Formats: structure tokens, sequence, C-alpha cells
């Protein structure tokens, strides 16, 4: 794995041409996480 | 040492998961290649992941990452979706886990959009899709997200063109 910038503990990464879309966040250490729900699923057609 | 516990539908768990699952799905520049066509999810079961070694380790770093952050931890729930969902939940994330080509440099990555998540279900990009049918966009097979307790503390802001 790569290293978070100095001073920082993550990445933000903001889309700045989507209005829509919202943040993506990068962690570089896996501790700093931890994978609380299991949300099986399926994708919908369209109505 | 992982133990899945079902949550009940008519549970306020279960809806809150849902309701954030549901409510973040937005329409993706790539028309639905990647993760397929769809404005919603039929949710199948919502499960609590329990492991006393990785909330632990979970929450070591956190307080670490709090007290060189002005005591604030800046913790998020947000979305990881992977292949390799059934390795993390056992034995937690790490850099096996990580987006070598991501844009942000080799981390392990998540999303505030379910369908953002959607996307990496099934590989980069999509992958060649369901295991069943090679459909990105199968409306049959069942899938797999993440909804994660991620510690970002003082986060580097990025302002990308997507
Ligand atoms: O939920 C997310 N998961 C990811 N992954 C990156 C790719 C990764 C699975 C997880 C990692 N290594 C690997 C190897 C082989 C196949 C695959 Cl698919 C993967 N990337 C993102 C988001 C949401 C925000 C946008 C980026
Ligand atoms: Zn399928």
């Amino acid at each position: 794995m790569a290293h978070s910038p100095p001073g920082h503990h993550s990445v933000t990464g903001r889309p700045s041409v989507n209005g829509l879309a919202l943040a993506e966040y990068v962690i570089y250490r896996g501790e700093q996480a931890y994978p609380e729900y299991l949300i099986t699923y399926q994708i919908m057609r369209p109505e | 040492g992982t133990i899945l516990i079902d949550l009940s539908p008519d549970d306020k768990e279960f809806q809150s998961v849902e309701e954030e699952m549901q409510s973040t799905v937005r329409e993706h520049r790539d028309g639905g290649h990647a993760g397929g066509i769809f404005n919603r999810y039929n949710i199948l079961k919502i499960q609590k992941v329990c492991n006393k070694k990785l909330w632990e380790r979970y929450t070591h770093r956190r307080k670490e990452v709090s007290e060189e952050n002005h005591n604030h931890a800046n913790e998020r729930m947000l979305f990881h979706g992977s292949p390799f969902v059934n390795a993390i939940i056992h034995k937690g994330f790490d850099e096996r886990h990580a987006y070598i080509g991501g844009m942000f440099g080799a981390g392990i990555y998540f999303a505030e959009n379910s369908s953002k998540s959607n996307q990496y279900v099934y590989g980069i990009g999509g992958g060649t899709g369901c295991p069943v049918h090679k459909d990105r966009s199968c409306y049959i097979c069942h899938r797999q997200l993440l909804f994660c307790r991620v510690t970002l503390g003082k986060s580097f802001l990025q302002f990308s063109a997507m």
C-alpha cells in the first residue's frame, strides 16, 4: 500500500464536475475500517 | 472468529441500513456499464459482522487517529464493494484489498454512493459481470456490499474531475 499525505490519515476524493456524485474516500491502513454490515441484494430492473 | 447476525426487516436497524443503500443510488456516467442499470435495489438480507479481534483492532487505531486530529476520529459509515468480501469479514481489510490503480494511490476505497461501490462487486469496472451469466447488469444473481465504519481523521481534500 501507499501512504496518506503527510499529516493526514485519509484522502477525500470530492467530484468537482458531477454535482450529484458524492464523495469517495481512501485509507491506507486496514485498521482504519471495520466491515460492520454485510448486505445481500439484487439491482432492480427499472419500470 | 467472525459471527454474522441476521437483522430482521422489522428491526429499525435493518430499515436504517436499507435506507442508506437506497437513498445513495445515483446514475453513473458510464450509463450502467460497470454496475448495471437500476434506480433501486431489492434488499434480501442484512447481517451484522461481529469479530472481537477486528473490532478492537479498529477502535485502537481510531483512538490514535482521534488524538492526532484535535480529538476527532472523523468516523463515517461508507460502502465498499469487492470480490473479496468473504475474506474481508473474516480477516479484516489489508493491503490485498487495496485498489492498486486507484486515482488516489494504492489504498482501500469507500463510497458515499452505494451504487459506486456496486460497480466493484464483480471486479474492476464490474469485471465480466456475475459469474453465472457474465452479465454486469444481472437482475437475477445476488450481490453483496459492505457498509463499513471508516476512520478518516484529518482527510486530504482532493478535487477530482469526476
Ligand atoms: O467500493 C469500492 N471498492 C473499490 N475496489 C477497488 C478494486 C478491488 C475491489 C474494491 C481492489 N483490488 C481488486 C482486485 C481485483 C478486483 C477488484 Cl474489484 C479489486 N473501489 C472503489 C469503491 C467505491 C469508490 C470508488 C472506488
Ligand atoms: Zn447472473
